[PDB]
């Protein structure tokens, strides 16, 4: 992100998500937590789709 | 914690 | 003959047919067909 | 040879079918035993959602275009093997005629009815032996103003003679004849919005001109003398009786009218003014 | 500005809500100079309607941009 | 409807309102969560046909 | 050379008149010739 | 009705007013009397007319409606009023041009 | 709710499937079609003779279709053809006759 | 060192739809995904002009209401001047078993006075045509002497011009505007067509399963000068069992069965939950948002101050539990209930408090349809497809 | 929409608080939940009528008939 | 000559009319146009 | 097999003619009456063989009648498959792809 440094190898900016959701989160960790939720969902559906063909 | 929607009475006041 | 009422100004034209669709006095074709004069029973639940 | 049926209900045999047809359960049902007359009913509805029989009638064709994966070398062997064949059918003429219709039509900023009475009206005459001629010209001009004057619509003669050379004569004998054709297959008042269009005048000013056309219809005295000067002398009165000014020279160059005859009708018609006011 | 063209050839203003109840097109009339030379060979001797263009809301050549919260209000327009 | 627990035959019970009523041990095999999930109910038409259903 | 960075084009002209008077000069309006182009 | 308001959006408001109850034990049923519709056994009538008149607008309150009805010695059918100002329940707001005529059936 | 027949009643069993031999097209063809018109001159009825004719099955109940009668609820159909003057090739066969073209000679027809 | 911009707000990064969550740090990414699109549907008021518009299939709630936990960024939305949905008091427990699922059951004393109750506006138009001047339709009311395909609705609701004046009320199967077509004899002469003569029925009926109150009909030309006219019939649509609702969380779900007050569970003070849900939902789910809005909320109620639910904020709830708790009550939320039937205590305390829900487009009254021999295609003879043609 | 007649859980009456209540937020300034503590409100079950009433019949007002 | 038929106003108005009143740009594009979604003001 | 099948029957000579039960034309409001497409193809045929046979009675200019051979061809062509690649595709009158019997037979949701 345009917010940290550059040839930064932290695990906090490489996307670990340390705050929980009873205290909520950081929007440099929402943003990564967003991916992985639009990951989930489209690798769902991609598997919905082969998994129908298969068992035709 | 609240949405403080009373500025209009404090910058009445202010100003 | 039955009762109408116009677009903008309201008023009572009450035309005929074969008179087209206008408003006298203005020119805004669009005509109310007015509310019914008969009463409507309703329940309150 | 026959082929024709008919329901009946053969316990009840007391009168032709008084039936009653229930489109939910898709049957029809005599409406006194009680008994069903057909079960399985069809519908037109549902067979109309996938989709000219007035003017093209029964004729069938299609389309020859090019293809998704095709070559150009073959939609040109295709197209004119139908440009041999065109002569078969002497339907060349009704579409280019609809054609050409189309594009005047679609000049004159004309609605789709009077150019579906236009269309109507050129089939009506198409190629009969009275027509006789007229190079093309006058039939569409005068199949033009017939889809006007059946469509209750009003264009001066001046108008379409605007838009079409006919040379008036031959223009008014093709129609008297084309008039004689319709009734062998068997209104000023809707001017004056007209022309108060073309003023830009007020509402009071064109019922104005209305009422005064009217009564001025009613008056007699000189009667008419083509209903185009009664309208601009009659639009002119209207106008002089209230503050807008446009004078007689703006108006009898953009109606296209004589200032001698808005001022020769407005001398009578100054002398008639007792009896043209509405309120 | 926004204009319609009725059937029998009276051409008046247009407000979005009787476009929307007389199931019309928000357009307005576009012309064009048209300027015609003749040469005879450098030897040298109109405002056209071109079409109609739908008009956006809220936008500078629509009437509404314009008008005010009451004006909205008489013109039936929510704010 | 990927299994052949997908349909079964039920033994109907005339209850009033609009929506389809069952005991939430058979929502399992169908899958199916009550969040707007619309389901199908055939009628058979013959007694052998009836038998061989409820036998089967 | 701050104020040549300030070039502008002008706008379209809105024509405000009656419409009637435009609608009438657009189709039939009982005026024709008035222009010698393409009379042959 | 001219108001802005639906037909059965006010019914519902008007059925959710309250009304005196004190007498009602001796006031039968409607299925109880054998009369067609009503009666001066089973229910009590009531109107409502509201009109606009000045620029402000008017305020239709509880108490505007009227008793037309014979009570036979009863002390219901008087909109229940405890507001400190001595206005009843709003129903709904008119300007000027609009009217309310309505008949309703406690 | 279809009408009685005396036929016996049977299943079906075996189905061959073959060529439609032009000779037995015209055995089983009633109608010709020569007008590529849909219905009559008049607007109105068949064309007699045409795309859609008597001769071949009718639609809207109230017609009986002439040469099955009955009704259209009933009515299987019937077939016309078309007599070519110039044989045509068929898509689906296209490629097949090319291979009888590559296996057989094409003067003796050995 | 070297920052050579700031962000104006993180807030900001959110569009539209996810701008209505409250709290959705809190919350995990697909529930504000889900919720995102079911803010695309729910019941509300998008306009002031709708009573002079003539929109086809509308519905505007009786008592819109805006939420307790608001973000500031619904001040630019101008979602509390139009908000789409009501604050209902909810409960999270597992009450007689019919909360299972995702099921919610709801106060029927509570819908009885206008509780999530919305109208909804359905417009037919109809329009006369010509198709070349000789064939001309015509609005005007059926005579059931000379009309020949003729619908079984009835007809003694239209007037003079075959129109029916607003404030009528009407039901499925009759016809709102009469249209007749012109016909000629020689043309199909079809079973009793050449005794009839005149012209054949074209009407436009309204649907078979609405009922309501035509509430407006308006007449007027075209582009073309063809005379069409436009109907509008309000029906209001009372919450049933087979309504469905959803809130600010992609907490969504119908209603699985309807109690009265005497039968619902109430706390030591007598407030009465108007909606409880299945506690299952939330472990799931992991949105713990949906907690955080109703305790805010309740907390908000109690105040009299709108809570803040922006999402990057330092409002945490340790603030919260603590100011409920200067109000008396649980710091947790959770509040001693007793039972309906028995009035006896509850072992467990149910977490109960207001929340801020929406009413979905999906209703069961335009879902459930039964087909019992009805028409067939006309291609391939079977039953047709859709619930307008009565399909299977 | 214009004063929810009654409440939406316990039944009280408070269309005739709303009048009374803008009085008091108008004229004597004090904020909503010491207005809402004048007019007898002791449950939060009403307190969200009032506190989450959106007006829109002045907006409906504005339209000429 | 005529200024009535060389110069057509149903080009623009019929190419402008129909690619803002079909879903077509002109398939090349498709989807462009949709119809307003009225459910709500945030939707 | 020569009760069945004969590389001469695969040349197509005589065309059947399937009646309006495969393919139902409609007639709404008397005015408004639709054909299918396969009702079009026939008149295709029609039009080709009829032009076919007049080019090859009277005279023979020898390219008009292969331009009518391979118009007929491509009539009864698209009449069986209109989706033929390397060939063009037939279009209604009304903008839609002429819909042929492999078509109501290849795609889903079809006859089978
Ligand atoms: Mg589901
Ligand atoms: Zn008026
Ligand atoms: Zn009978
Ligand atoms: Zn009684
Ligand atoms: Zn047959
Ligand atoms: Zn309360």
């Amino acid at each position: 992100l345009p917010h940290f440094s550059k040839d930064d190898y932290s695990p906090e900016s490489k996307g670990f998500v340390e705050n929980s959701y009873l205290r909520g989160l950081t929007p440099q960790e929402f943003f990564f937590h967003a991916m992985g939720g639009r990951e989930g969902l489209i690798d769902t559906a991609v598997k919905t789709a082969e998994t129908g063909y298969i068992q035709r | 914690f609240i949405k403080r929607d009373r500025m209009r009475r404090n910058f009445l006041r202010m100003r | 003959t039955l009762k109408y009422i116009c677009a903008e100004c309201s008023s009572k034209l009450s035309l005929s047919r074969t008179d087209a669709v206008r408003c006298k006095d203005c020119g805004h074709r669009i005509l109310l067909k007015a509310r019914t004069k008969r009463l409507v029973q309703f329940e309150a639940r | 040879p026959n082929l024709n049926i008919v329901l009946t209900c053969p316990e009840c045999k007391v009168y032709p079918p008084k039936i009653v047809e229930r489109f939910s359960e898709g049957d029809v049902v005599c409406a006194l035993c009680g008994l069903v007359l057909s079960d399985k009913l069809v519908d037109t509805r549902s067979e109309w959602r996938t989709f000219n029989p007035l003017l093209d009638g029964n004729n069938l064709s299609t389309r020859i275009g090019k293809g998704e994966t095709t070559d150009m070398r073959f939609t040109k062997e295709l197209n004119k093997a139908q440009g041999k064949n065109v002569m078969d059918k002497k339907d060349n003429e009704v579409q280019a005629a609809f054609a050409k219709i189309t594009m005047l039509c679609d000049a004159a900023e004309l609605p789709k009815i009077v150019k579906d009475c236009a269309k109507e009206a050129y089939k009506l005459c198409h190629d009969e032996k009275t027509l006789k001629g007229k190079s093309m010209e006058s039939i569409m001009a005068a199949s033009i103003l017939i889809g006007c004057r059946r469509a209750e619509v009003a264009r001066t003669f001046k108008e379409i003679q605007s838009l079409i050379h006919v040379k008036t004569k031959e223009f008014g004998k093709t129609l008297n004849i084309m008039k004689n054709i319709l009734r062998g297959k068997s209104q000023n008042l809707t001017y004056i919005p007209r022309f108060c269009s073309h003023l830009g005048l007020p509402m009071q000013v064109t019922t104005s001109a209305e009422y005064t056309a009217k009564k001025c219809k009613e008056i007699k005295e000189i009667a008419g003398k083509s209903p185009i000067t009664i309208a601009v002398v009659s639009i002119y009165l209207n106008i002089l009786l209230f503050q807008i000014p446009i004078t007689a020279a703006k108006v009898g160059q953009t109606l296209q009218v004589t200032e001698g005859t808005i001022k020769s009708g407005y001398k009578i018609l100054y002398e008639h003014r007792d009896k043209l006011v509405d309120p | 500005k926004p204009m319609v063209n009725e059937s029998d050839g009276v051409t008046h203003a247009l407000y979005p809500q009787e476009a929307r109840l007389r199931n019309l097109t928000y357009s307005s009339g576009l012309f064009v100079d048209v300027k015609k030379r003749t040469y005879e060979l450098k030897y040298e001797l109109g405002k056209v309607f071109i079409g109609r263009l739908p008009i956006m809301l809220r936008s500078k050549n629509c009437y509404l941009s314009e008008a005010t919260e009451s004006d909205l209000y008489k013109l039936k327009e929510c704010p | 409807s990927l299994h052949k627990m997908s349909m079964m035959a039920h033994r109907v019970k005339v209850i009033p309102y609009s929506t389809f009523r069952l005991n939430l041990s058979v929502t399992s095999p169908y899958n199916a969560d009550f969040d707007g999930d619309e389901m199908n109910l055939h009628v058979p038409q013959s007694e052998e046909t009836r038998a061989e259903l409820s036998q089967l | 050379r701050n104020i040549v960075k300030l070039n502008n084009k002008e706008r379209i002209t809105t024509l405000d008149e009656t419409v009637g008077v435009t609608m009438s000069h657009t189709g039939m309006s009982m005026r024709s010739d008035n222009s010698n182009f393409l009379k042959v | 009705n001219t108001t802005v308001l639906a037909d059965e959006f006010i019914a519902h408001r008007l059925g959710l007013i309250p009304l005196q109850s004190m007498d009602i034990e001796q006031l039968e049923y409607s299925r109880d009397c054998f009369c067609e519709d009503h009666c001066d056994k089973c229910s009590v009538v009531l109107t409502l007319q509201a009109f606009g008149e000045s620029e402000s607008t008017t305020n239709v309150y509880s108490k505007d409606l009227v008793i037309v009805s014979n009570l036979m010695g009863r002390n219901i059918g008087h909109p229940i009023i405890q507001d400190k100002e001595g206005n009843g329940v709003l129903i709904c707001k008119l300007r000027k041009g609009q009217e309310l005529k309505l008949t309703c059936v406690a | 709710g279809q009408q009685y027949s005396s036929a016996p009643l049977r299943t079906v069993k075996e189905v061959q499937f073959g060529l439609f031999s032009p000779e037995e097209v015209r055995a089983i063809s009633v109608a010709k079609i020569r007008f590529p018109e849909t219905m009559d001159e008049t607007q109105t009825r068949a064309k007699i003779g045409g795309l859609n004719d008597p001769r071949l099955g009718s639609i809207d109940r109230n017609l009986k279709c002439q040469t099955c009668q009955e009704g259209m609820n009933e009515c299987p159909g019937h077939f016309g053809h078309i007599d070519l003057a110039k044989p045509v090739f068929h898509v689906g066969f296209i490629a097949k006759i090319k291979k009888v073209c590559e296996c057989v000679c094409m003067h003796c027809g050995k | 060192t070297t920052f050579t911009h700031c962000e104006i707000h993180p807030s900001m990064i959110l569009g539209v739809a996810a701008s209505i969550i409250p709290f959705p740090d809190h919350n995990q990414s697909p529930r504000n995904t889900y919720q995102s699109a079911m803010g695309k549907q729910a019941m509300g008021v998008f306009l002031t002009n709708y009573n002079v518009r003539m929109d086809t299939m509308a519905n505007i709630l009786y008592y819109p209401q805006k939420p307790l936990g608001t973000t500031r960024a619904m001040e630019y939305l101008k979602f509390r001047e139009l908000p789409a949905g009501q604050n209902a008091i909810v409960a999270i427990a597992c009450y007689s078993g019919y909360n299972q699922e995702d099921s919610m059951i709801m106060n029927q004393s509570s819908i009885d006075r206008g509780l999530f109750r919305s109208l909804f506006f359905r417009s037919y138009m109809d329009q006369e045509k010509k198709y070349g001047m000789s064939i001309t339709e015509t609005f005007e009311k059926p005579q059931r002497t000379n009309t020949l395909r003729m619908k079984h609705g009835t007809y003694d609701k239209l007037d003079d011009d075959g129109l029916i004046a607003p404030g009528v009320r009407v039901s499925g199967e009759d016809v709102i505007i009469g249209k007749t077509t012109p016909i000629s004899p020689d043309e199909e002469e079809l079973g009793q067509r050449t005794a009839y003569h005149s012209k054949r029925d074209a009407s436009t009926p309204l649907r078979s399963t609405e009922n309501g109150i035509v509430d407006q009909v308006l007449v007027t030309t075209n582009q073309d000068g063809l005379k069409f006219v436009k109907v509008r019939v309000r029906t209001t649509k009372i919450p049933q069992i087979g309504d469905k609702f959803a809130s600010r969380h992609g907490q969504k779900g119908t209603i699985g069965i309807t109690y009265r007050r005497e039968d619902m569970p109430f706390t030591a003070e007598g407030i009465v939950p108007d909606l409880i849900i299945n506690p299952h939902a939330i472990p799931s789910r992991m949105t713990v948002a949906h907690l955080i809005e109703c305790l805010l909320s309740k907390v908000a109620a109690l105040s009299g101050n709108e809570g803040d639910a922006s999402p990057f904020t330092d409002i945490t709830v340790e603030g919260i539990s603590k100011l409920l708790r200067e109000h008396g009550y649980q710091s947790r939320g959770f509040e001693v209930m007793y039972n309906g039937h028995t009035g006896k205590k509850l072992m467990a305390q149910i977490f109960f408090g207001p929340t801020y829900y929406q009413r979905l487009r999906h209703m069961v009254d335009d879902k459930i349809h039964a087909r019992a021999r009805g028409p067939m295609q006309v291609l391939t003879r079977q039953p047709v497809e859709g619930r307008s043609r009565d399909g299977g | 929409m214009i004063v929810p007649v009654r409440c939406f859980s316990c039944g009280k009456v408070v269309g005739d608080k709303w009048e009374s209540y803008l009085n008091l937020l108008q004229e004597d300034e004090l904020d909503e939940g010491t207005a809402l503590s004048r007019l007898g409100l002791k449950r939060y079950c009403c307190r969200r009528m009032i506190l989450t009433h959106v007006d829109l019949i002045e907006k409906f007002l504005r339209y000429n008939p | 000559f005529n200024m009535k038929l060389a110069i057509n106003a149903k080009t623009i108005t019929s190419g402008l009319k129909y690619a803002l009143a079909t879903g077509n740009w002109g398939s090349s594009r498709a989807g462009v146009s949709q119809v307003l979604n009225r459910y709500t003001y945030s939707s | 097999n020569e009760v069945f099948s004969r590389p001469e029957w695969m040349i197509l000579t005589c065309l059947p003619v399937p009646p309006p039960p495969v393919r139902p034309s409609i007639s709404f409001n008397e005015s408004q009456r639709g054909e299918d497409d396969l009702t079009f193809k026939l008149a295709d045929i029609l039009k080709a063989n009829i032009s076919l046979e007049t080019l090859e009675h009277n005279g023979a200019p020898h390219h008009a009648i292969e331009e009518a051979e391979s118009l007929l061809q491509f009539h009864v062509a698209t009449y069986m498959d209109n989706d033929i690649a390397g060939q063009p595709q037939a279009l209604q009158k009304s903008g839609r792809p002429v819909k042929s019997i492999r078509a109501r037979l290849k795609g889903k949701e079809g006859r089978i």
